[PDB]
């Protein structure tokens, strides 16, 4: 009845056919730690945290976008998992400034939740550290796409939900601008969600930008007005 | 290195030196502290109000 | 032999490929479509 | 190196550029090469004939490029910012490219850069103070078997050294372009001495054929 | 007045209290007397995602910018 | 067993590599193309699928999958949607100089080659995406397709046959990843050049979706030699598994640095002095050799005295060979600046969608053009061998594994000359 078996770190569980990896490890209640993976948008492979290691296999395979053939056994917690896991870690602090006391995620960041439970310790890379001019995206949303990590999930999300097309990736290697090419402020319905999105503090609210930190206040349930869906 | 009559410094020949990240807010152990958070007109991120009790404040 | 059959490329122009390109426009297979006219209709 | 655009008006849209009909009967035949269904794939042609028609390419070529195949403006944005050939700032007539990498830096490049840089004058990245000998260096362009080598406009040059660095230079200066065969021997990848390669003639059709 | 704080006159706004089920919950809140108004849980749907059905032939699901 | 040989000539797999012959359809034909090719096309692709796979075509390209079974793979049952053979005839590896030749000087063998691959899998066309910096060979390339249409040879009943089929050309940008097996792909469709994942391969989801597959111009010109002379005389050139012929491409510090034809299965030592002049000073001036290009590791001297170029035994050293650019370095150059640069190389041309091979990349030349300044401590070597083996294998594409592997070969083997330079440069600041 489209039953596949996925041994998950030994235990074994059913999972339906043409799901990701990742989703079976959900299934059974692990978090394989991820950047541009998101539950309402297309995969792209190119944050590469999410990787995995296979039981009798040389490579490190990439949860995000590998379905699942016929009775695997996945090991989320082995020694190549975590070196690959702190290598990946290692290289997205490099390029990433020292801003997390002026950050406006700071408290709700996922760098930072992620270097501390998966991460190393100290540090390395003595000299370097690239910065790009920031643009501006709109008058209600403040970016500075210093702090980008450039996983391309505002991209994805303008063009398949938003319907704009306005945002882009420029350049090569070091050198891959996110933004518009063009000066044009992104104006259009679902903006304000662009905020969200963006996992670490580079695209930020404008009117919150620098009023709170989220320790601090508290969280409480409610339903919106002036929409019919509510 | 004595502790005692706690006050805020400055840059050499420039503005104040906090910047409202309430670092100090979430560690002060007898919640003493009190920070709310503007910006100015140039745009760096600043302050309104910082309160210490140092009725409160066990140093 | 000695004699360099090359020179056939010593005077190419700027514009020769797109023009051989629109001398080769016919005798070509019919490109098959695929539903919409493009992925926005 | 600047890409933001920073409407600097002899870009700054509208900027008036326009299709002679002859290369709108081009672009047609571009399009008509690809599946129909997929027009978006003729960007990097008709792009690059936008390149050829105005020798650098202003953001209202990229806008009528858009227009005309239908596509969204930020992928025409992508592509150009993306490679190479699509140089975005303006450069001259010619174009002087010189690839250094390895084969090219290990067989003596820096005395071709000096020998271009004191027979111009101007260094890398900038230009000279009139058109036509915009400068730089390039990584590979595939002919590693010979010097480090120059390419101009289309135009490939093997096998050098400065003398005819200065040879080159002073011929385009007077407009009459060059042969672009490689100097100094070896019209093509060959032994340069005693070819110990092939040297029978080829055998023609039918020679041990089997099962054909 | 005298600074700008949160006075309140609440002793009990700043409790939680972290069960594992919902029947020891509504159990405990029919215990110790209060009201109670039990909320649902809402699980995130299980989708079927396909990095092959992003790059398709013939549908509309062409992403044309990865 | 021949013990390793060295190739003779009328057993050449295509002459008129120098361009000393009439090129065009005529003489094309006095060579010996387009001879007997309506019996191949009428004989059936399980017939030349066997024939590949008999021969043991090894794959070039840098990749090194055996040719037979990735065609095999292009037997998928028939759907609605077609099928594709994309011809790549991009060079970079610096080094490289392979396919130029073939491309500029018998285009007539590479139509050969793609109609014969066409009828092979029922493919239906054939893309062929040449080099942006090519643009003469590429008018010479539509000459040849032009004459190929006017011959009535290829387009509606090719060879007189009940199968169409057609070429088309695309141009390429200038980049080096569009080289690749499937940024070449998402390069066909209009997008910026950037690789896809490996789960969708291109014999389920290619060119726009249809099933294609990918080859390069090596294999698809020896493809129709392959079928129209004996079953597995290609596999009378070597060694058994690794088989045939390849071209060598001798650059660098030789003298008369060029191309040529040999067998797979030969002695460096004889490759380099018995075909392109000597090493300037003697053999005992050579510092290094890197086969291959820019994606393999380095040969010292004590090593390259014996080690031939096959495949395996280039792996029983060690190193990956890539693609024919058996380069020397010489003891008189500095071998740090030269794979600094070659680092530099890789910062200029790579996309940035992995963070591993964007920062690492960016760690790298940092950290190599420290060590031409000599500028650390020998815990920042050891710290390039860590992040060296941190981004190899975790990337898309093998261009993040081609910037790990020269780095490795250089601290697995020039380790003390490193240490002299770091000495030097702390004697002299001190
Ligand atoms: C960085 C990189 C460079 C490549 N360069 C080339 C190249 O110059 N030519 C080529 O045909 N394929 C090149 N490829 C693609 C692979 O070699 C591909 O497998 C090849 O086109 C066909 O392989 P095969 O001959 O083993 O079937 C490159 C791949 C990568 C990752
Ligand atoms: S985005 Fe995260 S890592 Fe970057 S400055 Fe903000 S809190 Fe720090
Ligand atoms: S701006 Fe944010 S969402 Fe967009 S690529 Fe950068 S980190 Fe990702
Ligand atoms: S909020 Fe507190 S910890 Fe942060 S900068 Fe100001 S004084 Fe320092
Ligand atoms: S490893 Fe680098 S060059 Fe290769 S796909 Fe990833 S980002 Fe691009
Ligand atoms: S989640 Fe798999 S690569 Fe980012
Ligand atoms: S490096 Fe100059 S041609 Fe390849």
């Amino acid at each position: 009845s489209n039953l596949i078996e996925v041994f998950v770190d030994g235990q074994s569980v059913m999972v339906e056919p043409g799901t990701t990896v990742l989703q079976a490890c959900e299934k059974v209640g692990m978090q394989i730690p991820r950047f541009c993976y998101h539950e309402r948008l297309s995969v792209a492979g190119n944050c590469r945290m999410c990787l995995v290691e296979i039981e009798k296999a040389p490579k490190v395979v990439a949860a995000c976008a590998m379905p699942v053939m016929k009775g695997w056994n996945i090991l989320t917690n082995s020694e190549k998992t975590k070196k690959a896991r702190e290598g990946v870690m290692e290289f997205l602090l490099a390029n990433h400034p020292l801003d997390c006391p002026i950050c406006d995620q700071g408290g709700e960041c996922d760098l930072q939740d992620q270097s501390m439970m998966f991460g190393s310790d100290r540090s390395r890379f003595l000299e370097g550290k690239r910065a790009v001019e920031d643009k501006n995206i709109g008058p209600l949303v403040k970016t500075i796409m210093t702090r980008c990590i450039q996983c391309t999930r505002c991209i994805r999300f303008a063009s398949e939900i938003a319907g704009v097309d306005d945002l882009g990736t420029t350049g090569r290697g070091n050198d891959m601008q996110v933004g518009t090419y063009i000066e044009k402020m992104f104006m259009s319905e679902l903006s304000g969600n662009i905020i969200d999105i963006c996992p670490v503090g580079a695209l930020t609210s404008k009117p919150y930008a620098f009023t709170a930190r989220p320790w601090e206040t508290r969280k409480t349930e409610s339903i919106d007005v002036m929409d019919a869906v509510g | 290195r004595f502790r005692g009559e706690h006050a805020l410094r400055r840059y050499p020949s420039g503005e104040e030196r906090c910047i409202a990240c309430k670092l100090c807010e979430a560690v002060c152990p007898a919640q003493a502290i009190t920070i709310e958070a503007e910006p100015r007109a140039d745009g760096s991120r600043r302050t309104t109000r910082y309160d210490i009790d140092m009725t409160k404040c066990i140093y | 032999n000695t004699t360099y059959k090359n020179l056939q490329h010593h005077d190419y122009s700027t514009y020769t490929f797109l023009d051989l390109n629109l001398d080769l426009s016919k005798f070509r297979m019919p490109q098959p479509s695929s539903g919409r006219e493009s992925p926005r209709h | 190196a600047l890409f933001v655009h920073r409407d600097t008006p002899k870009n700054n849209p509208e900027t008036p550029f326009d299709f002679t009909p002859e290369n709108y009967k081009r672009i047609e035949a571009i399009v008509k090469n690809y599946p129909e269904g997929h027009k978006a794939a003729a960007v990097l042609p008709v792009l690059d004939l936008a390149q050829r028609q105005n020798g650098w390419l202003p953001i209202s070529a990229m806008n009528k490029v858009a227009e005309i195949l239908q596509v969204p403006p930020m992928r025409v944005y992508e592509v150009a910012t993306f490679y190479t050939m699509y140089n975005r700032k303006p450069v001259g007539k010619y174009h002087i490219q010189v690839c250094t990498t390895t084969p090219c830096m290990l067989r003596n490049s820096d005395s071709i850069l000096e020998a271009i840089q004191k027979k111009l004058g101007i260094k890398v990245g900038e230009t000279t103070p009139d058109k036509l000998f915009t400068l730089i260096e390039v990584e590979c362009l595939g002919a590693c078997v010979n010097a480090p080598m120059v390419q101009i406009n289309d135009n490939y040059y093997e096998d050098l050294t400065p003398k005819d660095i200065e040879e080159i230079i002073d011929e385009l200066k007077a407009g009459k372009i060059p042969k672009p065969g490689p100097r100094s021997g070896r019209f093509s990848c060959e032994p340069a001495g005693g070819l110990t390669s092939l040297t029978e003639p080829p055998k023609g059709p039918g020679f041990g054929v089997q099962a054909g | 007045p005298l600074m700008g704080w949160a006075s309140t006159a609440d002793p009990l706004s700043n409790l939680v209290l972290t069960f594992s089920t919902k029947e020891d919950a509504i159990a405990f809140a029919e215990k110790n007397g209060w009201s109670y108004d039990v909320e649902e849980r809402k699980v995130p749907k299980p989708k079927s995602k396909s990095y092959g059905a992003n790059f398709s032939w013939n549908k509309r699901t062409r992403v044309s910018t990865k | 067993k021949t013990s390793f040989g060295s190739l003779k000539d009328e057993d050449r797999i295509f002459t008129n590599l120098y361009g000393r012959h009439d090129w065009r359809l005529k003489g094309a034909q006095s060579r010996g193309d387009w001879y007997k090719t309506k019996e191949i096309l009428l004989k059936g692709p399980d017939w030349i699928l066997g024939e590949v796979k008999t021969s043991g075509l090894r794959g070039r390209g840098g990749a090194g999958f055996p040719t037979g079974l990735k065609w095999s793979f292009m037997n998928k049952p028939s759907d609605g949607r077609p099928k594709y053979l994309v011809v790549n005839a991009d060079e970079g590896e610096p080094g490289t100089c392979k396919d130029r030749e073939i491309i500029r000087h018998d285009p007539h063998k590479l139509v050969e080659g793609c109609l014969v691959g066409g009828r092979a899998m029922g493919a239906r066309a054939a893309y062929i995406y040449i080099r942006g910096e090519f643009y003469n060979e590429a008018s010479n390339l539509q000459v040849a397709i032009r004459e190929a249409y006017e011959a009535g040879l290829i387009g509606k009943n090719a060879c007189g046959s009940g199968y169409d089929f057609d070429v088309f050309v695309v141009r390429g940008a200038g980049a080096y990843i569009c080289g690749e097996e499937t940024a070449l792909i998402e390069s066909i469709e209009g997008k910026q050049g950037k690789p896809r994942l490996k789960p969708p391969f291109p014999a389920d989801v290619g060119v726009f979706g249809c099933p294609t597959t990918v080859a390069n111009v090596e294999t698809v010109a020896v493809s129709p030699t392959i079928c129209r002379r004996g079953g597995a005389w290609f596999a009378s050139f070597g060694r058994e598994r690794n088989s045939g012929t390849k071209l060598f491409n001798i650059s660098g510090h030789v003298n008369n640095p060029c191309t040529v034809e040999e067998e797979m299965s030969v002695p460096l030592k004889e490759l380099i002095e018995k075909h392109a002049g000597g090493v300037t000073g003697g053999w005992d001036n050579l510092l290094a050799v890197i086969p291959g290009g820019s994606s393999t590791p380095l040969i010292p001297k004590s090593v390259c005295e014996t080690v031939l170029m096959d495949f395996d035994a280039l792996i029983q050293a060690q190193t990956g060979l890539g693609t024919a650019a058996v380069i020397v370095m010489d003891r008189s150059t500095d071998i740090v600046k030269a794979i600094a640069r070659l680092i530099e190389f890789y910062k200029h041309e790579s996309c940035g969608q992995c963070t591993p091979c964007r920062e690492g990349v960016d760690w790298m030349n940092k950290v190599m053009a420290r060590f031409v300044r000599g500028d650390a401590r020998p815990a920042e070597i050891d710290s390039l061998w860590e992040i060296s083996k941190q981004i190899e294998g975790h990337t898309i594409c093998a261009l993040g594994d081609g910037a790990a592997w020269p780095v490795q070969g250089l601290i697995r083997h020039f380790r003390p000359e490193l240490e002299e330079r770091m000495q030097r440069f702390a004697q002299q600041h001190q």
